[PDB]
Order: C-alpha cells, then structure tokens, then sequence
C-alpha cells in the first residue's frame, strides 16, 4: 500500500464576481495536508442574476466539484496520498 | 539534516535599505514556505510573516506591511528579507526558520542589522595594568566602529582565565569594551603579557604589552 | 494576537535537578482540525534556534525522551530532567494554531553553583589614555555567583551617576561563574582633581562590601 | 526528494447539459499518469444560452480551472516509484459579463 | 512474484449465469485495474474492457455491454466476471490480465467456458482394427474411436500405461450432436500383430464410465 | 478498432537460429503523450501468456537480452536471436494506445525439421459400431513434416463435404513432427448404399498424392 513518491512538484481572474452565477471563496486551512489552503466556494444566490441584473429563482446557481488528491503527515506512530471533494466555482442551470 | 546559513551582519545608515539572505543545504517539502522572525535587542522573538516555497506568495504580519518584501531563488535554494527606509527600530537580529506540518523545524544561525549615522573608526588600546594571591591584567578597547573587535592573548596561547566583556554603546555612538585576564602574582615577574586586538572594519592591528 | 505568557525569566538549575518551563496562552490553541500547534524551541549559547517538542509532546527523531511536553488549551509546560551541561541556553514556545504566529518571551537555562564572592580588582587609567584627554577607571569582578552584583564608583568620597556603564559575562562553561566590568568615565582634568578612586560592591558571597581604590 | 506515500485512495450530474454555459467532456488519457482519465470541460459555445434559448454572445461561456495534484511513473524505467506533478484543467464553464 | 489465478473450468446450458474468479497474490496499484479478455477456440484475444481496481468503475467493450458484468471484492484481492443468458457465442477460454502504466504485465492461466444443451454420456468405444494388408516386417496402425461422450475429457491408455512409445491421442473434435468423439492410435510393428495383445484403457469420470477394449488383427 | 496485422502466422526455427515477427498497425500507435504502446506477448503451451516486452523495446526483468523490440508508427518488429526449444508457443503483439486495445493474430514457434511423409492408414467401420446405426471411416497420417496437409475423402469417386472432422496432435516431443485423424460420418443407411472408400492424403514429402482405399466387407 505504499510507493515511492519524488515531492519535487513539476508545473488571476475575477469570475468568481463577474459571473450570472456569482460566488465567494471561503478559507479551508489544515497545517497537515498539501495544499495547506484550499479556497472552496460556495454560490451567493440560490437563483442566477438575469440580463438586467436582477435575480431569476427559476435559473439557479450550483456549485462546480471535483475530486482532488491530497497529502496528509502521517502521524509519528511520513505522508499518505487520500481524496477530497472541493467546489472550484458555481454555474447557472434550468431544472 | 537540512541547513540554513543565513547571510552576515549588516551596518545601514538611517533611510537606507537591507536584503537578507538565507540558503537551505537542501530541498525542503512543506505545505507552508520560510518563515522572517526580528529579535531587537534584549527583546523576544516577532513574527513578520512567510513566502510560500512553492508558489512564491508572500504574506506579511500587521507589524510589516510597508517596507518589508520576502522574496525567493529557487535556483539556490535562497530566501530574502528586504527591508527600507530603514529606521532605528529595525536594528534587531533577523532569523530565516522554514515552517511545515504546523510547526518550524529549521532555523538560521540569525542576521544581525545595525542602523547607524556613525562611521569607521579605529580603536584605542590601552593597558589595564596591575599591581600575594592572583593579579588581574588587561586591555582597554574604547572609540571604535563598528563591530566587531578581537582580543587574544601571546598571540592565542593564553585563553585559561581570559574575560574579554561583550562591549558597551558609549554615547559617542562608538563602542568600548574590556579584556582582562587573571595570572599568578609570582608569574609578573617572568611571563610577558600581551594583548592582541584587531579591527578589520578598521584594518587596524594591535599589539598592546600590559607591564606592571 | 494571541499573547503567550512564559515562565520563569531565568531558571537556575543543579545539573541532575530537574528544570520546568510554563507557557500560558491568551486563548485556546486547539485548531480547528483537532491538533494543539504549540512547540518548544531552544537556542543554545552561540547557535541557530533548534526544535525540541512540536506540536506539545511530540519529538524530533534526535531528542531524548528526558525532555517532556505536556499541556491543554492554555497551559503547557516543558520539563527537563536530568539537566546537563548542554543543555545551558534560551528555550521558548510557539503557537502557530493562531496568526500571526506568536512567541514566549524565553527562559535562560543556567546551571546553578555554590554562592563565590568576587575578586575585586581597581585598575587606573594608563598615562596613555590620559593624554588622549579622557579618563577611564575600570573596576573587574571576576569568577562570582549569583550574577546579580552592585558596584558603586565613589571618588573622593563621592558617589557617582550617568558616568559608569558595566558588561557582564556569559557563565563561564567551566566554573559556572559570571564576570563583571564597570569603568568609570570622567575628563583628565576632573580626574586630576581628586585623589581617592574607590570600588564598591556588593555581593551574596560578602560579608560585608568590599572596596578597592587608588590615589594619584 | 524521494519519500514514501501510503496509497489510500481507494473508494451523475447533467449540469454540462443544464448550464447558461453548457460544456462537452474531452479525455485526457495518460496511460503514465495517476488519475489515467481526466475529464475535461470544453465550453460548448463562446457566449451563453439566452432564456428564448439562444446564444447571447455579448455574454461569455468561460471555463473555471484548478491546478491539480497528480503522480506520474518516473522513472519510466522502474514500477512502485513516481513522481508528484502539478497539472491544470477545466472542471466546468460558468456565464460572465465582458470588461 | 505477483501471480493472478483463476477460477476453475465451467460447464453450463444455455440461458445459465456463470461467475468467474481472478485472484492476485498482492495488492497492486494501477492508474487502471483488471482487464478480461475472451478467446473462443481457433480465435483471436478479444478485450471485453476493465475495472478499476481503486474506484470499482466497470469499463466495457463495444461487444461486451449486455449480459457482463465486472465487479471486486477488495477485501480478498479478486475480481470477477459473470455473463448471464449464455449462449454458444460464449463457450470460449476467458483471461484476467492486469494493466497499468500503459501495459498488461500479468495474466491469469484463463478459465475455460463451455455452454451446451447435452447431457452426461459415457463413450461408445469401437475398434480400429489393424489392416489384413499390413507389409511383412513393416509397420501397422491401430486404435480405438472414443465417440458420443460428454462432456470431456476422456484419459486413453494402451496395455494399462505399458505401450506410450507410438501412441497418438488426438484432441476431441465436436459433433453437430453436442456430443464428443476422439481416436487414438499406435503404430506397432507387423510381426507382433499376432505375438501381442493391444487393449486400450478408455476412462469418462463425468460419466463413472472405463472401458477396456481388445483390438483384434 | 486499430487491427494488427501479425506476420508469418507459423515461423519454423532450427534451434539456434533466429526469428523475427511483424506486427503492423492500421494507423500510428503514438500516444498523445509521446510513448507508443506496443506490447509482446508469449503463451507457452498449456501455460498463462507472459509479458516479454512493453512500450515497443522495455523489458520486464528477467527477459533475456535476446528478446529484442524494435518499431515506430506501424511498423514493429520483435527478434529473437537465438531460438532455444522451450521458446515454442504462440507469440502476439498488443496495442493499447487505442481503446478498445486489440491484438495481433499470433505467430506459432515451432521447431523446423526434414520434411516426412505422413504413412496414411484408412480404418473401415467395426462391426460392433455398424450395429448402432452409425459409420465412422476415420484416415491417420502419422508422423508428417511439415504440418501442412491435405485430406480428401471419396465414396464410389465422389468427393465428399461436409461429412469429414479432424484434429492434429501439437508437435512431438522427440521426432517434431505432426499427426493427424480424419473422420467421416455417414448413416449406416448412406454407407451401405456405396462400395469404395477412399482418403486421399496430399503433403510435400509426396511427390504425388498416395490413396488408401478399402471395398465394404471384406
């Protein structure tokens, strides 16, 4: 169950604010996990501004997830490679 | 085993700006990058804030928001502390510790920063001369700057009983320190006592004999 | 900030005695993932800071186990037990549950010696300097404990203020013992004014003061 | 830089079909790579679905992407080692408002 | 060092369900899983498709999405496939195979499927006496058809395992009855066609049937 | 789906000597990602298949140096520069740079010998077997190189299909050659309704095709 890992990694916008189905970021910090931050988001309206600006509660903002991996310090009795579900940003769908 | 060595000791002049250096022996995996903490003098440690080693991100603490800039080299694996318009509240001792897994595990040996109008001086040496038991014998070092000084005694073969004093600010702004060393009285009288103070700062070399 | 309390200031230790450090938080440094982010740091004499105990009881794979990290919420204590010689430095506490990251104001570890009075030694100034101009008197006190020690300059019979400053050693690695200068600074025309120089101290280890002087 | 990892990574939704910004998923296969089959969103339009139903290109399909975490086989050469990468990909589209 | 093993041999009528098992020795980390892939007889490795051995998503092929199904039991390192409504289509030898990094590395010994409406029947076993013109110091042939049995397999022997040297036994070849025959044959020389007795030792354990027949010159 | 096209089908080796086998894909078999997945494959006899070499020329350890890959595109080539005996079986390349992966034909390895002629024996029905309604004429070529071989069945001079079964032994241990049974089927109707019964045996160690023939009752 274990492996050999190399941790020598290998490689803004404002949608977020901009977006019929608009969102904020909200701070997920754990001084055990890499990334230490994720900055999850969660949809501002249950509905989607229309043309104008104004809200439209038949539209509705939803919120974007997908899994990403993790590290986590192995506890002293190094790291363990786990899952999680984060919300990257929201759309806007009709039911 | 990882080693930081920070960068050396620096004399700035008020309005002036400093960048510190601090060099990792090797890699260092960490979900949080280096971390900056000032020590002034005769005073405790001070969070300033950290670099992010992997995305470059600085962050500053409420203290350090204006003058202040963490900055990286991955390259040689060196972090850099940048201070400006330098003030005499920032003379203090400056440390690079990296910080992973909620806590620091490596520090710097530390970098000292002294703000200063003052100039070069050389020093003045002078004898502490004596005169049953024990007898005490020195040297005076006074009006110089900046730090710092070293004294040895027969040229390094006299170190058993040896007080050179960590040196005092006289108001002059120049420092002035003492070096004594105790000897058996009845020694006076053979052994020949010799004070060797170097300012490099200075260049300035001397070796001072102190007679009874 | 979170504001960390430590205690004591200095502690004085008989080396096989065991030492106890407190650091007290101004609130709770449990995290909201569970843990407790308070570490135990020691910087010895001339040396980069090192981590003894992270995250309150755990080890680096170097420390010995005579190094103790206990503690909840507010209160935490580091106990040194069998204290040894290298173990004489500055140890400290962090949290890091909280930002900023905030620090103990630090503990001096010394080891701890039989009262010794000091070796009082009056040293002139050398026709040298006085050409200069200037005046420096220097009175040593060397091989003393405990470190606190009080030296009064009185010339001719007067006392003096302002004028003297005074160093003190780091506690010797052998014998366990401070050592103190204090020099008295006056003009070689003040000087030249008044016969008797004296040195006065005061120490645990003395009867009674001891002073040491000069004429001329 | 070679630790050891534990492996414990062992264990729909219309909204690309239902979206004012509407996507297609594209594979992204790297038989090297873990995970193997990345599904990427491909903004379907450059503008959005208007309520008659219609694209209204003065409004923008844009595509929200997050850099991700990722092992690959290195050295190609030996099994049980890898390396950790970081990658960037498109989770989904969301409408924006241009300037 | 890692070994996959199988199920064992599968004999079913058809509309039947069949589950097979592939077993690892030890845990293995695939950006993919197990692999299955069919062979009927006299035919290409044909790739039904995977499942992936970290989430338990069951990938088929263009010619595999009806009556499969892959599935995992983690807990004892194994993986199965179970095909429903057999058909004749099916009766083939099916391999487990593990691939990751881009690549199959280990295989399963494959489990072998055989879908048939017949039912047990022991051999008719029937002489191939020795030619009359037999060449006078040359060589002769004879044997023994095995036929109408199943299901397989037949063991054959001569004198009870003291004649091996000349012996042929041919593999079974189906009969449009559902129903299996084989030959097998020695070639011995003339002139003992009178001096030795040739018997062949035929055995059908699904039937409990053994005959021992005499081919007589 | 990509089709391989594996080439020869069955390669003779003398021991000793080399072999090499072809495989062709119907279109590049580079990756996206700039690896190229073709893989070798063995199924020893009776045996799981085995991994010989992956991504065009890497080898698993422990396959011997003489198992060599080589390839680009749609052109690959696995050479093995000795043949020892225990090297026999079924060799077969992958591609799985494409979904569905597919597979090539497969090349049988096999030892090369000096050609023989199979001796052809024909076995008329059994009494026993007659009584049953049923008749089997079975043909044997015994001991034949290479296996390549041709049986055609007669009744009263007219050739016979679909009435004619046979199977082939797998390569003998000792000698290396091939044997092979014919059977024909008929109703013990159909087969007393004709006289002549013939098997015609064609291999390249005859010069010209050899019959064997028998007469019902005698």
């Amino acid at each position: 169950r274990t492996v050999m890992v190399n941790l020598n990694i290998h490689n803004s916008s404002d949608y977020y604010n901009r977006s019929t189905s608009p969102w904020n970021l909200h701070r997920n910090e754990d001084p055990e996990r890499y990334p230490s931050v994720i900055w999850e988001a969660k949809c501002r309206h249950l509905g989607c501004i229309n043309a104008d600006g104004n809200v439209d509660y038949h539209m509705n903002s939803v919120p974007i997830q997908q899994e990403i991996l993790v590290l986590r310090r192995e506890p002293p009795h190094s790291f363990r490679l786990e899952k999680i579900l984060v919300s990257v940003g929201c759309t806007c769908v009709t039911p | 085993q990882v080693q930081l060595v920070q960068s050396g000791s620096e004399l700035k002049k008020p309005g002036a700006s400093v960048k510190v250096s601090c060099k990792a022996s090797e890699y260092i995996f960490t979900n949080y990058g280096m971390n900056w903490v000032k020590q002034a003098p005769g005073q405790g440690f001070e969070w300033m804030g950290w670099i992010d080693t992997n995305t470059g991100e600085p962050t500053y603490a409420q203290g350090f928001t204006g003058r202040f800039v963490f900055s990286l080299d991955t390259s040689v694996s060196t972090a850099y502390l940048q201070i400006s318009s330098l003030k005499a509240e920032d003379t203090a001792t400056y440390y690079c510790a990296n910080y992973g897994w909620g806590y620091f595990d490596y520090w710097g040996q530390g970098t000292t920063v002294t703000v200063s109008s003052a100039s070069t001086k050389g020093p003045s040496v002078f004898p502490l001369a004596p005169s049953g038991g024990t007898a005490a014998l020195g040297c005076l070092v006074k009006d110089y700057f900046p730090e710092p000084v070293t004294v040895s005694w027969n040229s390094g073969a006299l170190t058993s009983g040896v007080h050179t004093f960590p040196a005092v600010l006289q108001s002059s702004g120049l420092y002035s320190l003492s070096s004594v060393v105790t000897v058996p009285s009845s020694s006076l009288g053979t052994q020949t006592y010799i004070c060797n103070v170097n300012h490099k700062p200075s260049n300035t070399k001397v070796d001072k004999r102190v007679s009874a | 900030d979170v504001v960390m309390t430590q205690t004591p200031p200095s502690l004085p230790v008989n080396p096989g005695e065991p030492a106890s450090i407190s650091c007290r938080s101004s609130q709770s440094l449990v995290h909201s993932n569970g843990y407790t982010y308070l570490h135990w740091y020691l910087q010895k004499p001339g040396q980069s800071p090192q981590l003894l105990i992270y995250k309150v009881s755990n080890h680096l794979s170097g420390v010995p186990d005579r190094f103790s990290g206990s503690g909840s919420g507010t209160d935490f204590t580091l106990k040194i037990s069998w204290v040894e010689a290298e173990d004489v430095g500055v140890y400290f506490c962090s949290q890091s549950t909280h930002v900023p990251y905030t620090f103990g104001g630090g503990t001096k570890l010394e080891i701890k010696r039989t009262v010794a009075a000091p070796s009082v030694f009056i040293f002139p100034p050398s026709d040298e300097q006085l050409k200069s101009g200037t005046a420096s008197v220097v009175c040593l006190l060397n091989n003393f404990y405990p470190r606190e020690a009080k030296v009064q300059w009185k010339v001719d019979n007067a006392l003096q203020s302002g004028n003297s400053q005074e160093s003190v050693t780091e506690q010797d690695s052998k014998d366990s013992t401070y050592s103190l200068s204090s020099t008295l600074t006056l003009s070689k025309a003040d000087y030249e004014k008044h016969k008797v120089y004296a040195c006065e101290v005061t120490h645990q280890g003395l009867s009674s003061p001891v002073t040491k002087s000069f004429n001329r």
